[PDB]
């Protein structure tokens, strides 16, 4: 429980489920990493997003 | 309301009118032994005012030339006062310092000095040159009582550490434009609570022109610096015979 | 029985230690405050006094117009803790066959940690310093090679007896700590206290450890603590025999729970001796390098 | 918890936390140390205490 | 939409001038008081810094 | 907890702070003992105790 916060991911959404035996958490496991997607992000990246039914060009 | 200073302790008083303010060395007052820090059952005498009082040591004189100048301690005054009668009958000291240095110039001289406090001030030797001898300073210069020693090679303070650095010890720096004293209270600095003064120095007060002192001609050449000092908060214990060394 | 006026309103036996300062909580970098621009007279932030001693209050908050910064950068790698827990080598030890140093299976090597500059300058940055410690011990051939072979490392603490040789009558550890090891398994490694008879070690002693007079004869004793003599390390091939195995011991140090008092200017010069602050006035360094000219870089 | 308390730092203001296997205190890591400064008494080691808009010398 | 402290504290846009003065109403000249000696130190009122 | 007792100090006034991994009392580790002295029991060994400042012989 006494252990530096100082692994890359402290300041980050995700939390994780890691083993650790020293006081320096960059040691420890990768663990297990939580389930999220962001694909709209990447994929449809529009400031007026449209539906399946509509034709996007009115 | 800073730059005059009254400094009295005893039968003695310092005044001065272009002081910059007194430094307390490492933001400590000097104190006596606790019951808890102390080992030896013995009582020990604590004379409050024959030996808590300052002390005038002797001039010396900054030319243009001069390099700088050491003073150990309590070496100082082991042969001076009442002081240095209880550190010869005693073999067990404690002792805190308030160290006064001054150096009176006008306004027409120029030149800086940094008056610093080393503790364990180990004299180093130029081996020679070479550095093949594991030569050793004598007595007369690693204990030179209270007409000092010069330093030969100031940039490394006679032990290989360079003056730059020492800064991070007590100081002050005399600046003939704006004073002309340095004042500098020392606390009892050692592993021991006690130990004796003729055998072991608690630390050195080194006075080094930064800059050189420099005057047109039909000023005053001869431009002085005295040492002046106070024991403070003195302890003493473990009574024999009187030995000088 | 306290009745003159002279000795109740006395300051003696003042045992409390008055202090000006008083220790804070720094865990992270100071932040950094919005500031704007000041037009006034009577308050120079700026104008110092180094007359003083003092160092400079300023900020620059004070001295430019400044955004806020919210520092989230830790002081724990500064610490003592992480500056001096890391082990160096402080003593090599050999154990030839044959030569001049120590051709009759044991060595004996007084404990001091001053003989390479690494370690040396980094502990001399301090006057004194009270910690445990943590010794590893790397044995192996001049050429790298581990090799199967038993030795036996020996604390001798002063006073005790000195081994004289191999067969010695001291090597059988009855109160003396020793350690048995083979070459082929790891590193021994043991944990050490704080074992001086002072509150803590001192790298510097300005001063004589005998009383009496002080001649060119016995001047060799001008900077030795006895407080520092933690004693003898000794080391043999375990053995009624000569091994054919040479070896050489490296000894490898890291300190634990470290306190320290009153730093000093670090060392520019060489170092030439152990226990000694000498130098080559001839050859005297600058403990920078140099320009040709202050006006050109 | 029955161990002898006997490292170089019994007796100091700081606490750490530490691991250990044995009865000897000196033995146990080096720990996690407290973070705190006093660079007013290296730095500012004066009687008195001026202000950063206060001209020192008056 | 204002959310870093460098423009929350900030005192760009400030239209209303600031001055150091204030007209009041002088419709008559000065009355002069009765004064009187004095003889005290500090206080200097003939010496001015042009 | 389930164990022999059968060290050499079981049936003692003193009591000690050991560690085992074995069945076996003589197998666990030396420990830390009491801090109890009987002084008197070598330098003053009288029938009729006397005090410091009284003379022994009237
Ligand atoms: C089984 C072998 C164990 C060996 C343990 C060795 C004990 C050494 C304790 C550390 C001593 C600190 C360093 C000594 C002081 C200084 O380096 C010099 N003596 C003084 O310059």
């Amino acid at each position: 429980s006494h252990e530096n916060s100082n692994s890359a991911t402290e300041g980050s959404t995700i939390n994780y489920t890691t083993i650790n035996y020293y006081k320096d958490s960059y040691a420890a496991t990768a663990g297990k990493q939580s389930l999220k997607q962001d694909p709209d992000k990447f994929a449809n990246p529009v400031k007026d997003i449209f539906t399946e039914m509509a034709a996007p060009l009115k | 309301s800073d730059r005059v200073a009254q400094l009295t302790i005893g039968n003695s008083t310092i005044t001065t009118q272009e002081a910059a303010n007194i430094i307390v060395g490492y933001g400590e007052w000097p104190s006596y032994c606790s019951d808890d820090d102390a080992t030896a059952v013995d009582k020990p005498t604590r004379p409050d005012v024959s030996v808590n009082r300052f002390y005038t040591l002797d001039t010396k004189l900054w030319e243009k030339s001069s390099k700088g100048w050491y003073w150990k301690f309590p070496d100082v005054l082991t042969e001076t006062g009442v002081f240095g009668q209880n550190a010869q009958f005693h073999y067990l000291y404690r002792s805190g310092f308030c160290i006064h240095v001054q150096c009176n110039a006008s306004k027409f001289h120029q030149g800086a000095l940094l008056v610093a406090i080393l503790p364990e001030y180990v004299i180093g030797t130029v081996a020679g040159g070479t550095g093949t001898e594991d030569s050793h300073p004598p007595y007369k210069q690693t204990q030179p009582g209270a007409d000092g020693f010069e330093l030969q090679h100031p940039y490394v303070l006679d032990a290989g550490i360079p003056i730059s650095q020492l800064t991070v010890c007590h100081h002050q720096r005399i600046n003939l434009r704006t004073n002309n004293c340095a004042t500098i209270i020392v606390p009892y600095m050692n592993t021991l609570p006690f130990d004796s003064a003729l055998n072991h120095c608690n630390f050195g007060l080194l006075v080094v022109p930064i800059s050189p002192l420099d005057f047109d001609q039909g000023a005053t050449p001869v431009i002085p610096i005295t040492i002046t000092l106070a024991p403070m908060c003195s302890e003493f214990a473990g009574l024999r015979q009187a030995v000088t060394q | 029985g306290d009745r003159v006026a002279d000795v109740i309103e006395s300051s003696i036996g003042d045992s409390v230690s008055r202090a000006l300062t008083q220790a804070l909580p720094a865990p992270t970098g100071q932040n950094t405050q919005v500031s704007s621009h000041r037009l006034d007279t009577g308050e120079v932030p700026a104008l110092q006094a180094a007359e003083i001693g003092a160092s400079s209050n300023t900020s620059d908050e004070s001295m430019i117009e400044t955004r806020c910064v919210l520092n989230s950068h830790s002081t724990a790698e500064t610490t003592l803790d992480s500056f001096f827990s890391r082990a160096g080598l402080v003593g090599e030890i050999d154990l030839p066959l044959e030569g001049t140093t120590n051709p009759n299976g044991y060595a004996n090597w007084d404990i001091d940690i001053t003989g390479y500059a690494q370690m040396r300058r980094k502990v001399e940055l301090f006057t004194y310093m009270r910690f445990d410690a943590e010794f590893t011990f790397v044995a192996c051939t001049p050429t790298g090679q581990v090799v199967p072979q038993l030795l036996q490392y020996m604390f001798v603490p002063p006073g005790a007896p000195k081994p004289e040789s191999r067969e010695s009558l001291a090597w059988q550890t009855a109160t003396n700590p020793s350690v048995f090891v083979k070459l082929t398994d790891p590193p021994a490694q043991v944990s050490v206290p704080f074992m001086s008879p002072a509150s803590a070690y001192q790298w510097f002693y300005d001063g004589y450890p005998t009383f009496g007079e002080h001649k060119q004869e016995k001047d060799l004793e001008y900077g030795a603590c006895p407080n520092n003599m933690m004693g003898t390390f000794s080391v043999r091939t375990v053995g009624s025999s000569k091994s054919k195995y040479p070896l050489v011991v490296r000894i490898y140090m890291r300190m634990k729970h470290v306190r320290a008092w009153i730093p000093r200017p670090m060392r520019n010069q060489n170092y030439l001796f152990k226990a000694n602050p000498n130098y080559a006035g001839n050859s005297i360094k600058p403990t920078g390098t140099s320009r040709s000219a202050i006006t050109t870089l």
